[PDB]
């Protein structure tokens, strides 16, 4: 066979693509730790060395215990080993779906938020033209009388003590 | 700002689906990881009838 061990993998060049390095440095293990999988896939194949019979039935006076063996290793096939974990991988992949889903739906409103904003300060008059009160429409900090007063109404001119 | 805010937030979705990437590899991985212990049980069987023989 040798198909799903030997000759087979994932691609990592998209996955490269988008791990933000000391956020994602699990990556770095799971680049390593599945290669120890594919290192010893490098080994192990299925059949590692045909058992030529007639070598044996020319170098044995009785070659009935050549064809007994014969027939017992054709009688013997192992099958694939049981699985148990499927269905945390599933589990983990709904999982993974639904914060996904969650996780674009906070995209799309952000997204929606900063191209509102980019529309607004679009569509702000050039403080060439702006008046002082027109200003104060479009920041609407102002400086109000319920309001840490200063002569120069500064950044840090109150307070901060 | 804005714009690299944008940019930012697909870079973020690409993440995602390379997340979905990632899991699929997952389950890849463990398979790979039982095939090659079968292998090796098949192995260890022959190795076994050889030195029968």
């Amino acid at each position: 066979a040798s198909k799903r061990i030997a000759r087979s993998s994932i691609d990592w060049a998209k996955m490269a693509e988008s791990v933000p390095e000391s956020q994602k440095a699990m990556y770095n293990q799971f680049k390593a730790k599945s290669d120890g999988y594919i290192r010893k896939a490098l080994s192990y194949p299925e059949q590692p060395s045909p058992i030529n019979w007639e070598h044996y039935r020319k170098s044995l006076t009785n070659p009935a215990m050549v064809d007994a063996f014969k027939k017992q290793y054709e009688a013997l096939k192992v099958p694939y080993p049981e699985d148990k974990v499927s269905s945390q991988i599933d589990a983990q992949e709904a999982e993974a779906k639904k914060e996904i889903t969650k996780f674009i739906q906070e995209s799309r409103g952000r997204i929606e938020n900063y191209k509102a904003e980019l529309g607004k300060l679009g569509q702000m008059i050039p403080f060439e033209h702006m008046t002082l009160e027109d200003f104060f429409e479009a920041f609407p900090e102002k400086v109000l009388n319920p309001d840490p007063p200063s002569p120069n109404v500064k950044k840090k001119p109150f307070k901060n003590n | 700002g804005f714009e690299e805010a944008i940019t930012l937030e697909e870079r973020a979705q690409k993440s995602a689906e390379a997340q979905i990437m990632l899991f699929q590899a997952k389950r890849e991985n463990v398979q790979f990881q039982l095939e090659a212990a079968y292998r090796a049980r098949l192995h260890h069987v022959n190795n076994e009838i050889k030195k029968r023989l």
